[PDB]
C-alpha cells in the first residue's frame, strides 16, 4: 500500500490486480488512489457468450450446420471457461462415439452436461465494497 | 501413524474422538476449519491412497451423533460397539 | 451485521434493527435473472421485460412475465415465477373484490397498497416467508393519468415516473434517472423507445422481436394490451434507424 | 447451518433450499417424457420394476385427472398421487361450477398454486413430485404443461422430468413435433425412453404410454397394447 | 442429524428421513407373506410371542367380507388403519350396496397415510399392510408402505428377514397362477419358512393363514385350523 | 391456541416437568398435617413474618368446604387456582348428590386435575402439593396428600415443603395412639413436628384445626404461644 | 400460525425484541413534532433515493380523522398497517359515540395494538414510533407511541435518526408561548440539523393541526415556510 | 415451530419459572412505588421517571390509575403491559381482595399455559376496610401495611420495617413517612415535587375520595420533611 | 470456500488453495499434468476451485444400486472360501442405503462369523447376519411390533 | 427439545413410546396368572412410610364385576385409562345388554394409547404416552382371560405375565412354576411366593394386593384376613 500510494510518488509504474473475491480486499487497497479503476470482468452475456464460442469452437473439426445461438440460450450463467468446456466435451462425445468430427447434437449434449455441473458452484456475485 | 507404522502391530486409542471428529460444516466464517483438517488427515491415514498398515484403531466417544460420516464409515470405523446402559 | 437468535431464520428484528429474512427476499428477485423496466409518459405507461426461452421445447407463448390483472391494469413480475403467479392471482382477486364491493375499477395506487399490505404481514408473522417477487403495476387513472407503482416483498410501495426491477435494477435506474432529468413529457412512441433502450443499453443485447415483452396502457385506450412481435418489431426498427 | 430446515426461511442468497431439496427427489426418479404433436400429446414414462414380484401395472405414473387431461409424474409417488387427486378435484369442481371441461391452462395454473402453497410455510413441506399435464380439444388444441415442486407451470412442446431429463431433452429436440401426428410420435416417444434408459444401471423397465388427441376424440387414454407393442418394437430396433 | 427430526424436512439428497425411519418399523415386524393365484389370494403370517407364557400377536385382521390384510409394525397404528379400511368398506356397502374394490381401497389408505407425511408435527403410520382381496377384477395382493406408496404385487413378503421369502416367491412366481388353493397356501408357508432361522420350524402356534377367493369369504385360520395346511409341506433341507 | 407438549418422557422414563414441579414444592414452606381421633390438624410454617405483612391475606390453609380444608406447599399462585377449582367442584358435588364431598373425592379430583396438566398440550404441571384434611359423613377423620404428578395417598401424619423429610422422620417416631389421645395432644404433635424445622419458634407457626361437626378454626398466636410453653415445660421434666 | 411469543424477557429483565424494534426506529427518517399554543406541527424528512420516485404518491404524514394526524419514524410498511388500524379504531369510536375520537383516546387504542404484537404469538413488534397530534377541547395534543406500546405526552419531541440531538435542539428552542407558525419554523429548523443536503418543498413533509382540524401542508405551502429559513 | 419456541411456560430444573423471575427483574429497574396504610386512609407514592422537561402534563396521573369508584392502583414495570392489566382491572370491577385475585388469576394463567410471555408488571392497590395490596407477575398477591415495589424496593421496605408504627398512624404520619422513605430510595438529594407522585385514598361523608396531591401540596411535604430532618441535625 | 471476516480467518489455507488455483489454470497454462481431485462435500469447495477450467469434469459417485452392491460383495469375496449357495442378489436387496465400504465390510464381517462358529466355509446366513453388524442398528426390544 | 412427541428413531422406534416403556421398570411389580379356575392378580404396594395408609394405594382396580386391572408404572396416568375402561364397559352393556369381553375392553383401552400428538390435535388430546402397563384379568365367554397392555398400545393374552420393576425376574420364575392345568389356589400361592422373593420389604397382608376373578363369582378384593390365610404358608 505504501508503494502504490505513499510518500514517494510512483511514476511510470502501473499495477494490474485480479481477484474473484474483491469483497474480501482491504478498503485501503481498493481506495481510488491505489486502484483507480475497478474493471468488472462479468459473466458473458448473449452476444459475449456467442463470441467466446466461436473462439473455442473454431479449431474444432465439424460437418453440418452448427447453431451457435441454440448453445447460447442454454449457456446462460456460463463463464468463459464453461464455453471452452462445451467445446471440449462436444469433442469428447465424438471421441466416445468414434467420430473424427463434432456435430450440433454433440454440442447440444456438451452444453447440457456442463450446465448440470454448474449446480455445484456456490455464490459468484462478489463486488468491491 | 508414521510412528505406529514403524512397528509390526500397533493399537491407537482415540479417547473422546468427538473433540476433533466433528462433522464438517460451512458456517460462512472459518468455523472449525482447522480442526476439520485434523479429522480429514486422520481419515486419510485410516483409509486413503496408501495402505494404513497393521494399525487397528479404537475410538471412544459419548457423542457419536456429532462424528463425521466419512469417519463413521467401514474401513475407518468398521465395528460400532454400543455401550448401552446395563440390563 | 450482528445477529442474536433466530433473526436470520424468521422475520424478527436483528440487534441493529434489521429484518434479514425480508432482505433475503429481495435477493430472491434476482434469482430469475430477468430485468423489467417500466416508464411513464405524458399519456401512457409501458412495462418492458426480457423473455428467455433457453430451448425450442418450451412454448414461448407461455413464458410471459406480463399479466393482465384487470382490463385497465397490467403488471410485470420479477423474481420467483411461482411466487409471482400467487401475487398476480391475489392481485386479480382484490381487483375483482374492489369492483364488486365499491362499484368502480380499483385505482392503481390502491391495488398494490392492498398487495403491499398482504406482503407486509409476511414480514411481521414468522410462520411464512416473504414472497420473493416484485410487482410493477401500470394503468391509466381517471384523473391522475398514467401511473406506475413498484410493489416489493417488504410491503413498500411508491409511485414512479420510471422504475425497474430485477438483476439490473440499479443499472437501469441510473439510465432512467438521466432521461427523466431531461424533463421531456414523452409520447407513446418515446416511452416505448426509452423503455426498450433502457433494457437494451443496460443488458447490451440489441433485442430481436422475440426476446422482450412490451405491455402498454394509453389514455386513448385505458386497457392493458401485450405488444405482438409485429408491433414490437416496428419500435426496434425505429430504434435501429435512429 | 439452519437455513435449509424450513420452507419459510430464505437463504442469505435468497433461495429456498427446502424447495430445491424437494426438486432433487424428482431428479432421483425415472425419466418421464411428454411430446406435444400437431394433433395431440403423447405421454411416455420409463417405469422400472424394482422386483419381478410387482404386477404389470403397479406404480402407474400415468394418471387421468379428467376425461381430457392426463398426468405423468416423476419423484415421490405418494405426493404424485395426492397431487393427482388435487388435480382430479380441481377438474371436478370446475365442471360442477362453470359447466364444461376445465382448460389445461387453468388446471395447470390452479394445481400449481396448490403446489406453491406448500412452499411458503414451515407447517408443511414442498411436494416431492414434478408432473406434466397434457390435454387436447378441438378449440384450445393440444397443450402440455409441466409443474415443478416450486410451482412453476410452463407450456411445452416436448418435456422430460426425471434423472434422464437432460439426455431425453436432447432427443426430443431432434423431432419435428409441430408437424407429425400422435401415431408417429408414439414410436419416437418409445425410442427416446429406450435410448435414455441405463441398462447397466437400474434396469427392467416397463414402457408406460398414454395419449390424448383428435384420434381419441380429445380423451386421455392408455395407448392400446397393439400400438404400444409396435412402438416398443420400433424403439428396440432403433438401438441396433 | 438435523434433517431427521421431522417429516416435513427435506434432506439435501432429496429424501425424508422420518418417512424412511417409519419404514424401518415394518422391517422390525414379523415376516408375513402374501401371494395370489388365478382365483385365490392368500396371506401367510408368522406370529411372534414376547415370552413363551404369552400368546402370539395376531397378524391377519379381517377388514371386509372380501378384503383381508396382514399387518407388520406398530400394532396400535395397524388398528387405526384397519378401522379406517373397515369403515370405508362398510361405507361402500351402505351407499353403493357393493363390495369396495381392493384397488379403490388401497388408494384411499394411500392418500390417508400421505397426509401425516407432509404436515408439521405428524408422523407416518409405522405399519406395513399386505392387503389380499377378491373383486370383479380377480385376486389382488397389495403392499402398503409407511411412505404412503402402495404396490400391486403378484406375491410380496414384508417384515423381518422378508427378503429371504421374496427370493422364494420370485423363484416360484411362475407356478402361482395355475396352482390350486392348497398348493398356493403351501407356497406361502414354504416362503415364510425362509424367514425363520435354521433351528426354528413352522408350528401351529406361530402361523396364521387368511384366504379370499372367488366363491370363498375371507376367513382367517389359527392353530387348530392351520393343521390342515401345515402337514402337507415336507421338512426343509 | 398453544398446543405444545411441555411434559414429555425423558429417555430414562421420567417426566422431568413433573420432577421439576416437585422441586418447587421442596422450596415452599413446610406444611404439616396430623390426623387424630376426633380432630384433624394442619400446621403450616409461616416462613418469614414481616411486621408490615397482613397475615390474613397470606394464608396457606384454606377451606374448600365446610368439612374439608387443605394446606399446600409450593407456588402460591398455582395453589390458589387448584383451591378455587376444588371449591367450585365442592359445590357442584353438593348440588348433584345432595351430600357434602368426601375427603377422597376432593382429593381425587385435585389429583386428577394435577395429572391432566402433566399430559395436556401447552400446560405446565402445577407446582404445588396439597395436604387435604377433613371429616367424612360418618365422622371418620381423613388426611390426604397430593403431589404434582397427580398421585394421592392417605396418611396418619405427613409433611410437605422444605422440611418434609425431617418432619416425616419425626412423625414416624412420635405418632402413636397415645399421642393422639386428646385434641390438645394432637395439637402438640404438630407443633413438635413444626418446631423441628421452624427455628425462631411459635411466631413462624400457623396452626388451624377442624373438629367433627365443626368448621375450620384458625389458632390465634396466643393460643399457639400457650401450646409452645407446654412443650417447653414438658421438655424440662423429661430431662 | 405460531402460538408462542416471539418477544421474551432477557435474564437481565429486558424485552430484547422491543429494544431491537426501537433500534429500527432510530434508523428511520427523522420526525419532529412541536405542540404550539394554538396548534401542533408534524414534520418529517420525506427524501427519496432518486428522482424517479413520485413524491406525492406516498405520504408519511397521514390524517386519521378530521382533527388527528400521524407521522412516523421507522419501517414504512409497518406504519401503513397502524394507519389503517387507527382509522378503523377511530371509526369504531365514532360509530358508538357519534363524536370524533379524542386524541388521547386514539393513542391508547393504537398503543394497545402495538402492545399486542409484543405479547402475541408468532409476531414481531412494529418497528415504528407514531407521533400523534390532535385538537380536542380547544387544546392541542401531541403524543408518541413507542414500539413497546407505551405512550408519552410530548410538548416537543423528535424521533428517527439523530433524534437525541434533535430533542436537545428543541430543549433550547421551544417555549409554551410559541405560536403555530413559529412552531412550523422551529420544526423545520429541527429537521435541518439532522438533514443532509438541501431541503426542498418535496423532500420534507409537514402537517399541522389547529381548530380547523388536521391537514397536510401542500408542497406550495411548505415552500413558503422554507423560504423563511433562508 | 419447535425450533423457534422459547417455552416460556415451562419449569427450570430447579423448579423455577425463568420468565416470571426475569419479569420480576424488570420491575426492579422500574420506578419506585410506595404504599402505606393508615387508620384514616391509604396513600400511593410512586417515583416519576417521565421527568423530561419537554414532557407534557395532561393526564391526571402517570403511574396511578383509578380502577373503580373505591379503588386506585399504581404500576411498576413495562408500562404497556400495565395498560392491558389496568384496562382488564376495570372490566372485572367489588371487594379489594376480590379484584386483585381476579387479575392475579389472569397473570398466573400466562405463567402456566398459552406460551406467551408473562405480564412484567407489579401493581400496588389501594381501596376501601382500608387495605393495601401488592401483585407480582407470577400472580402472587398479598396484603401489606407498608410495602414498596420498583427501584430500591428492598431499601424502602427496610425503612418501613423500622419506622412504620403499626396501628398508630394517620395520613399525615404516613404521608410524611412516604416522603422520607422516598428521599433515601431516590438518588436525588432534594426530591422535588416534579419527580414524585402521591395519591391518597380516604373515606369522606360516606364516600371514598381518591385525590392526587397537587404539586404545591407535595412541596409542603418535602419542605416539612427537610426541616424535620434538619431538626435532627441540630441534635448532632 | 473463502470468506470475508473482520476478526479472524483461515487466510493461510486460502493462500495455499489460491496457489493451487494458479497451478490448475493460471498465468502459465500447464497442459501436461493431469489432476485428480476427490472430496466428500462439493458444497464446501470454493467456486473458483470447481471452475470449468481447473476441474473440467466433476464426476458424481452414487450409492451403489442393487446390481452394483451384488458385484461389490462378489469382488471382495474372491479371496474368501464362500459356499456355492450364497445369493448375492438377495444380499444386495438387504443392503439398501449401503455404500461400497459397507458392502465390503459385509464380506469381512461374514468371515468373522464363520470364524466365530468355526466354519471353514462362508454360508448365506453368515452374510445375512453380517449385514446386521454392518447396519450398526442400535439394540432395541422391538419384539412387540406386529 | 427439538424432537417432537411423534418422532421415529433411525431403528423404527417411536421415541416417546420407548421412553414410556422405561417408566414401567420404575413402578411396582405386578403378577397376573391365568388359570382354568380363574385369573389371579398380585401387586406390591411399596410402602415408603409407616404413616401412609396402605388401603389408599389402590393398584388393582375393579373395571367391572367380571374384569379387574392391575397397574404398574405411573399410577396417576392409569386413572384415565381405567376410567375409560369403566366407561367403555357399561357402554357395551347399555347398547348390547351384555358384559364386554376382556379382549374388547383391553382393545378399547389400547386405542387410547398412541392417541397423543403435538400439532393438528384436539384440545383434549394427550401430549405424551401413558407410562403405565396394565394387566387386565377377568372371565367372559372364553372363560378366564388375562391380557397385558403396554404404553405402546400392544395388548396380548398372557398365560402368566409379570410387569413392573421385577418383571424380568418374576417372569423367569413364573415360567418355572406355571402349568396350564393347575388350580387357582396354586396360582395365588405361586404369585405370592414370587412376589415375596422380589419385594424390597417383607411380605405381609398389608403391603400387597391380591385379586381373583372366578367364573360365576365376581371380581374380589382379598381382605387382610384372606391374605393372612395364604401368607401364613409362604
Amino acid at each position: 500500500l505504501n508503494q502504490m500510494d505513499g510518500f514517494d510518488t510512483l511514476h511510470r509504474v502501473k499495477m494490474i490486480m485480479a481477484t474473484n473475491r474483491p469483497d474480501t480486499l482491504d478498503p485501503a487497497l481498493l481506495r481510488p488512489g491505489r486502484l483507480d479503476r475497478k474493471i468488472h470482468i462479468d459473466l458473458p452475456n448473449e452476444q459475449a457468450r456467442l463470441d467466446i464460442l466461436k473462439i473455442h469452437a473454431g479449431p474444432i473439426t465439424k460437418h453440418g450446420e452448427i447453431d451457435y445461438e441454440a448453445i447460447v440460450k442454454l449457456s446462460d450463467g456460463f463463464n468463459g471457461a464453461d464455453l471452452r468446456n462445451v467445446c471440449t466435451e462436444a469433442g469428447m462425445f465424438a471421441i466416445r462415439a468414434d467420430h473424427d468430427f463434432v456435430v450440433q447434437e454433440d454440442f447440444m449434449k456438451a452444453v447440457r452436461k456442463v450446465a448440470d455441473s454448474k449446480k455445484l458452484e456456490s455464490k459468484l456475485d462478489y463486488k468491491p465494497v | 501413524f508414521e510412528m505406529a507404522r514403524t512397528k509390526k502391530a500397533c493399537l491407537i486409542f482415540f479417547d473422546e474422538i468427538d473433540a476433533i471428529g466433528g462433522a464438517r460444516f460451512d458456517d460462512g466464517a472459518g468455523g472449525d476449519n482447522e480442526v476439520q483438517r485434523t479429522m480429514l488427515e486422520l481419515i486419510n491415514q485410516l483409509d486413503g491412497f496408501d495402505p494404513r498398515g497393521n494399525i487397528k484403531v479404537l475410538m471412544a466417544t459419548n457423542r457419536p451423533d456429532t462424528l463425521d460420516p466419512a469417519l463413521m464409515r467401514p474401513g475407518r470405523l468398521d465395528r460400532k460397539i454400543e455401550f448401552s446402559l446395563p440390563d | 451485521g450482528s445477529s442474536a437468535g433466530f433473526d436470520r431464520h424468521i422475520t424478527i428484528f436483528s440487534p441493529e434493527g434489521r429484518l434479514y429474512q425480508v432482505e433475503y427476499a429481495f435477493k430472491a428477485i434476482n434469482q430469475g435473472g430477468l430485468t423489467s423496466v417500466a416508464v411513464r409518459g405524458k399519456d401512457c405507461a409501458v412495462i418492458v421485460t426480457q423473455k428467455k426461452v433457453p430451448d425450442k421445447l418450451l412454448d414461448s407463448s407461455t413464458v410471459t412475465h406480463l399479466f393482465k390483472i384487470t382490463e385497465n391494469i397490467g403488471c410485470v413480475m420479477t423474481g420467483m415465477t411461482a411466487d409471482s403467479r400467487s401475487q398476480v392471482q391475489r392481485a386479480r382477486y382484490e381487483a375483482a373484490n374492489w369492483k364488486y364491493k365499491y362499484g368502480y375499477e380499483i385505482p392503481v395506487d390502491m391495488l398494490c397498497k392492498r398487495i403491499a399490505d398482504i406482503s407486509q404481514v409476511y414480514t411481521q408473522n414468522a410462520e411464512m416467508r416473504p414472497l420473493g417477487c416484485c410487482m410493477i403495476l401500470i394503468g391509466i387513472d381517471e384523473e391522475q393519468g398514467p401511473q406506475v407503482y413498484k410493489c416489493d416483498p417488504a410491503g413498500y410501495y411508491c409511485g414512479f415516473k420510471a422504475t425497474a426491477a430485477g438483476v439490473k435494477q440499479t443499472e437501469s435506474t441510473s439510465f432512467l434517472e438521466k432521461k427523466v432529468k431531461k424533463k421531456f413529457d414523452w409520447t407513446f412512441e418515446q416511452t416505448v423507445e426509452t423503455a426498450i433502450t433502457c433494457l437494451s443499453t443496460v443488458l447490451s443485447i440489441d433485442f430481436k422481436p422475440s426476446e422482450i415483452e412490451v405491455g402498454v396502457v394509453t389514455v386513448e385506450n385505458p386497457k392493458f394490451r401485450i405488444l405482438t412481435e409485429a408491433e414490437i418489431d416496428a419500435h426496434l426498427v425505429a430504434l435501429a434507424e435512429r | 447451518t439452519g437455513y435449509d430446515l424450513s420452507a419459510s426461511t430464505f437463504s442469505p442468497d435468497g433461495r429456498v433450499f427446502q424447495v430445491e431439496y424437494a426438486m432433487k427427489a424428482v431428479e432421483n426418479s425415472s425419466t418421464a417424457i411428454g411430446i406435444r404433436c400437431k394433433d395431440g400429446v403423447v405421454f411416455g414414462v420409463e417405469k422400472l420394476v424394482l422386483s419381478k414380484l410387482y404386477e404389470e401395472g403397479s406404480n402407474k405414473r400415468l394418471f387421468n385427472v379428467d376425461r381430457h387431461v392426463g398426468m405423468a409424474v416423476a419423484g415421490l409417488l405418494a405426493d404424485a398421487r395426492s397431487l393427482a387427486d388435487i388435480a382430479r378435484e380441481e377438474a371436478s369442481n370446475f365442471r360442477s361450477n362453470f359447466g364444461y371441461n376445465i382448460p389445461l391452462k387453468h388446471l395447470a395454473d390452479r394445481v400449481a398454486m396448490y403446489v406453491h402453497a406448500y412452499t411458503l410455510y414451515s407447517a408443511v413441506r414442498p411436494f416431492g413430485c414434478s408432473f406434466m399435464l397434457g390435454s387436447y380439444s378441438v378449440n384450445d388444441g393440444a397443450q402440455l404443461y409441466m409443474i415443478d415442486p416450486s410451482g412453476v407451470s410452463y407450456g411445452y412442446w416436448g418435456c422430460a422430468i426425471g434423472k434422464a431429463r437432460q439426455a431425453a431433452k436432447t432427443e426430443i429436440e431432434k423431432l419435428q413435433m409441430k408437424e407429425m401426428t400422435c401415431r408417429d410420435i408414439v414410436k419416437e416417444v418409445a425410442k427416446i425412453i429406450y435410448i435414455v434408459h441405463d441398462e447397466v444401471k437400474d434396469k427392467a423397465f416397463e414402457l408406460e404410454l398414454s395419449w390424448v388427441g383428435e384420434l381419441t376424440n380429445g380423451r386421455h387414454e392408455i395407448v392400446p397394447k397393439d400400438i404400444r407393442e409396435e412402438a416398443e418394437k420400433y424403439a428396440k430396433e432403433s438401438l441396433k | 442429524n438435523q434433517y431427521d427430526n421431522d417429516v416435513t424436512v427435506w434432506s439435501p439428497q432429496g429424501r425424508i428421513h422420518q418417512i424412511e425411519y417409519a419404514m424401518e418399523a415394518v422391517k422390525q415386524g414379523s415376516a408375513t407373506v402374501g401371494l395370489k393365484s388365478k382365483t385365490h389370494a392368500v396371506l401367510v403370517a408368522l406370529k411372534r410371542a414376547q415370552s413363551e407364557l404369552a400368546a402370539h400377536q395376531k397378524k391377519i385382521l379381517h377388514v371386509d367380507n372380501h378384503i383381508g390384510i396382514s399387518i407388520a409394525g406398530l400394532t396400535a397404528d395397524a388398528r387405526l388403519l384397519c378401522n379406517f379400511m373397515r369403515q370405508e368398506c362398510l361405507d361402500s356397502r351402505f351407499v353403493f350396496d357393493r363390495p369396495l374394490p381392493v384397488s379403490r381401497l388401497v388408494s384411499l389408505i394411500g392418500s390417508k397415510t400421505q397426509i401425516p407425511t407432509q404436515r408439521y408435527g405428524r408422523r407416518p403410520y409405522g405399519v406395513g399392510l399386505l392387503i389380499a382381496g377378491y373383486d370383479d377384477m380377480g385376486p389382488h395382493i397389495f403392499q402398503t408402505c409407511p411412505s404412503a406408496n402402495y404396490f400391486d404385487c403378484r406375491a410380496m413378503s414384508i417384515g423381518a428377514r422378508s427378503q429371504s421369502a421374496r427370493t422364494y416367491l420370485e423363484r416360484h412366481m411362475s407356478e402361482f397362477m395355475e396352482c390350486n388353493l392348497n398348493e398356493l397356501v403351501k407356497h406361502g408357508l414354504r416362503a415364510l419358512r425362509e424367514t425363520l432361522p435354521a433351528e426354528q420350524d413352522l408350528t401351529t402356534k406361530n402361523v396364521s393363514i387368511g384366504i379370499v377367493g372367488k366363491d370363498l369369504e375371507f376367513t382367517i385360520y389359527d392353530d387348530d385350523d392351520v393343521s390342515p395346511f401345515l402337514e402337507g409341506l415336507e421338512e426343509r433341507p | 391456541s398453544y398446543d405444545r407438549a411441555i411434559t414429555v418422557f425423558s429417555p430414562d422414563g421420567h417426566l422431568f416437568q413433573v420432577e421439576y414441579a416437585q422441586e418447587a414444592v421442596k422450596k415452599g414452606s413446610t406444611a404439616v398435617g396430623v390426623r387424630g381421633r376426633d380432630i384433624v390438624v394442619l400446621g403450616v410454617e409461616k416462613k418469614s413474618v414481616a411486621k408490615l405483612q397482613d397475615e390474613r391475606t397470606v394464608r396457606k390453609i384454606c377451606a374448600l368446604d365446610d368439612n374439608v380444608c387443605m394446606a399446600f406447599a409450593g407456588l402460591t399462585a398455582d395453589a390458589r387456582i387448584v383451591i378455587n377449582r376444588a371449591r367450585v367442584e365442592c359445590q357442584s358435588h353438593r348440588l348433584t348428590v345432595e351430600d357434602p364431598v368426601t375427603v377422597e373425592y376432593i382429593t381425587r379430583y385435585i389429583a386428577s386435575l394435577k395429572q391432566r396438566y402433566t399430559q395436556s398440550n401447552g400446560r405446565r404441571p402445577f407446582g404445588i402439593s396439597a395436604l387435604i384434611v377433613g371429616f367424612d359423613f360418618d365422622g371418620t377423620p381423613r388426611l390426604y396428600q397430593t403431589d404434582p404428578s397427580g398421585t394421592y395417598h392417605a396418611w396418619k401424619a405427613n409433611a410437605i415443603g422444605r422440611g418434609a423429610k425431617s418432619v416425616r422422620e419425626f412423625l414416624e417416631k412420635n405418632y402413636t395412639d397415645e399421642a393422639i389421645e386428646t385434641d390438645d395432644l394432637t395439637i402438640k404433635l404438630v407443633i413438635k413436628a413444626l418446631l423441628e424445622v421452624v427455628q425462631s419458634g411459635g411466631k413462624n407457626i400457623e396452626l388451624a384445626v377442624m373438629r367433627r361437626d365443626q368448621s375450620l378454626k384458625i389458632l390465634n398466636p396466643e393460643e399457639i404461644e400457650k401450646y409452645v410453653a407446654e412443650i417447653e415445660k414438658e421438655k424440662e421434666e423429661n430431662e | 400460525g405460531y402460538s408462542f411469543s416471539l418477544t421474551t424477557f432477557s435474564p437481565s429483565g429486558k424485552l430484547v425484541q422491543i429494544e431491537y424494534a426501537l433500534a429500527a426506529v432510530a434508523g428511520g427518517a427523522p420526525s419532529v413534532g412541536i405542540k404550539a399554543a394554538n396548534g401542533v406541527v408534524l414534520a418529517t424528512e420525506k427524501k427519496q433515493k432518486s428522482i424517479l420516485y413520485d413524491e406525492r404518491s406516498v405520504h408519511k404524514v397521514e390524517p386519521i380523522t378530521k382533527h388527528i394526524g400521524l407521522v412516523y419514524s421507522g419501517m414504512g410498511p409497518d406504519y401503513r398497517v397502524l394507519v389503517h388500524r387507527a382509522r378503523k379504531l377511530a371509526q369504531q369510536y365514532y360509530l358508538v359515540y357519534q363524536e370524533p375520537i379524542p386524541t388521547a383516546q386514539l393513542v391508547q387504542r393504537v398503543a394497545s395494538v402495538m402492545q399486542e404484537y409484543t405479547q402475541s404469538g408468532g409476531v414481531r413488534p412494529f418497528g415504528v414510533s407514531l407521533l400523534i397530534c390532535g385538537w380536542n377541547e380547544g387544546r392541542p395534543y401531541l403524543f408518541q407511541s413507542d414500539p413497546s406500546g407505551a405512550y408519552f405526552a410530548w410538548k416537543a419531541t423528535a424521533m428517527g435518526k439523530n433524534y437525541v440531538n434533535g430533542k436537545t435542539f428543541l430543549e433550547k428552542r421551544y417555549n409554551e408561548d410559541l405560536e403555530l407558525e413559529d412552531a412550523i419554523h422551529t420544526a423545520i429548523l429541527t429537521l435541518k440539523e439532522s438533514f443532509e443536503g438541501q431541503m426542498t418543498e418535496d423532500n420534507i413533509e409537514v402537517g399541522i393541526c389547529n381548530e380547523a382540524g388536521f391537514r397536510r401542508l401542500t408542497p406550495t405551502e411548505v415552500k413558503d415556510y422554507l423560504a423563511a429559513i433562508a | 415451530s419447535r425450533r423457534y419456541d422459547s417455552r416460556t411456560t415451562i419449569f427450570s430444573p430447579e423448579g423455577r419459572l425463568y420468565q416470571v423471575e426475569y419479569a420480576m427483574e424488570a420491575i426492579g429497574h422500574a420506578g419506585t412505588c410506595l404504599g402505606i396504610l393508615a387508620n384514616d386512609g391509604v396513600l400511593l407514592a410512586a417515583e416519576r421517571r417521565n421527568i423530561h422537561k419537554l414532557l407534557d402534563e395532561v393526564f391526571f396521573s402517570e403511574k396511578i390509575y383509578k380502577l373503580n369508584e373505591d379503588m386506585a392502583c399504581s404500576v411498576a414495570g413495562i408500562t404497556s403491559d400495565a395498560n392491558v392489566l389496568t384496562n382488564e382491572l376495570r372490566l372485572i370491577a367489588i371487594p379489594c381482595e376480590q379484584l386483585v385475585t381476579a387479575l392475579c388469576d389472569i397473570k398466573q394463567a400466562y405463567t402456566q399455559f398459552g406460551g406467551k410471555r408473562p405480564f412484567g408488571v407489579s401493581l400496588l392497590y389501594i381501596g376501601w376496610g382500608f387495605q393495601l395490596y401488592q401483585s407480582d407477575p407470577s400472580g402472587n398477591y398479598g396484603g401489606w401495611k407498608a410495602t414498596c415495589i420498583g427501584n430500591n424496593s428492598a431499601a424502602a421496605v427496610s425503612m418501613l420495617k423500622q419506622d412504620y408504627k403499626e396501628g398508630e398512624m394517620t395520613l399525615k404520619s404516613a404521608l410524611a413517612l412516604a416522603i422520607k422513605v422516598l428521599n433515601k430510595t431516590m438518588d436525588v438529594s432534594k426530591l422535588s415535587a416534579e419527580k414524585v407522585e402521591i395519591a391518597t385514598l380516604t373515606r369522606e361523608n360516606g364516600k371514598t375520595v381518591i385525590r392526587v396531591l397537587k404539586q404545591k401540596e407535595v412541596e409542603q411535604l418535602i419542605k416539612k420533611h427537610e426541616e424535620e430532618e434538619a431538626k435532627a441535625e441540630r441534635e448532632k | 470456500k473463502r470468506f470475508d471476516s473482520e476478526k479472524a480467518g483461515d487466510r493461510e489455507v486460502q493462500r495455499t488453495m489460491l496457489e493451487l488455483l494458479n497451478q490448475l489454470d493460471g498465468f502459465q497454462p500447464n497442459t501436461q499434468v493431469k489432476v485428480i481431485a476427490a472430496t466428500n462435500r462439493v458444497d464446501i469447495l470454493d467456486p473458483a476451485l470447481l471452475r470449468s477450467g481447473r476441474l473440467d469434469r466433476k464426476i458424481e459417485f452414487p450409492m451403489p444400486n442393487e446390481e452394483a452392491r451384488a458385484r461389490i460383495m462378489q469382488i471382495h469375496s474372491r479371496k474368501m472360501n464362500v459356499s456355492p449357495d450364497v445369493n448375492y442378489e438377495e444380499l444386495a436387496r438387504c443392503t439398501d442405503d449401503f455404500n461400497g465400504a459397507q458392502c465390503k465390510a459385509v464380506c469381512v464381517e461374514a468371515g468373522m462369523i464363520a470364524l466365530r462358529r468355526g466354519a471353514t466355509e462362508l454360508t448365506h446366513e453368515d452374510y445375512m447376519e453380517g449385514i446386521l453388524e454392518v447396519q450398526a442398528k442400535k439394540k432395541a426390544n422391538l419384539q412387540y411390533y406386529a | 427439545y427439538d424432537r417432537g412427541v411423534n418422532t421415529f428413531s433411525p431403528e423404527g422406534r417411536l421415541f416417546q413410546v420407548e421412553y414410556a416403556i422405561e417408566a414401567i421398570k420404575l413402578g411396582s411389580t405386578a403378577i397376573g396368572i391365568q388359570t382354568s379356575e380363574g385369573v389371579c392378580l398380585a401387586v406390591e404396594k411399596r410402602i415408603t412410610s409407616p404413616l401412609m395408609e396402605p388401603s389408599s394405594i389402590e393398584k388393582i382396580v375393579e373395571i367391572d364385576a367380571h374384569i379387574g386391572c392391575a397397574m404398574s408404572g405411573l399410577i396417576a396416568d392409569a386413572k384415565t385409562l381405567i376410567d375409560k375402561a369403566r366407561v367403555e364397559t357399561q357402554n357395551h352393556w347399555f347398547t348390547y345388554n351384555e358384559t364386554m369381553t376382556v379382549e374388547s375392553v383391553t382393545q378399547a383401552v389400547s386405542n387410547l394409547a398412541l392417541q397423543f400428538g403435538e400439532e393438528d390435535a384436539d384440545p383434549g388430546a394427550m401430549s405424551r404416552p401413558f407410562g403405565v402397563a396394565l394387566l387386565f384379568g377377568g372371565v367372559d365367554e372364553k372363560g378366564p382371560q388375562l391380557f397385558h397392555m403396554d404404553p405402546s398400545g400392544t395388548f396380548v393374552q398372557c398365560d402368566a405375565r409379570a410387569i413392573g420393576s421385577a418383571s424380568e425376574g418374576a417372569q423367569s420364575s413364573l415360567q418355572e412354576v406355571y402349568h396350564k392345568s393347575m388350580t387357582l389356589k396354586e396360582a395365588i400361592k405361586s404369585s405370592l411366593i414370587i412376589l415375596k422373593q422380589v419385594m424390597e420389604e417383607k411380605l405381609n397382608a398389608t403391603n400387597i394386593e391380591l385379586a381373583t376373578v372366578q367364573p360365576g363369582q365376581n371380581f374380589h378384593m382379598f381382605t387382610k384376613e384372606e391374605l393372612e390365610e395364604v401368607i401364613k404358608d409362604i
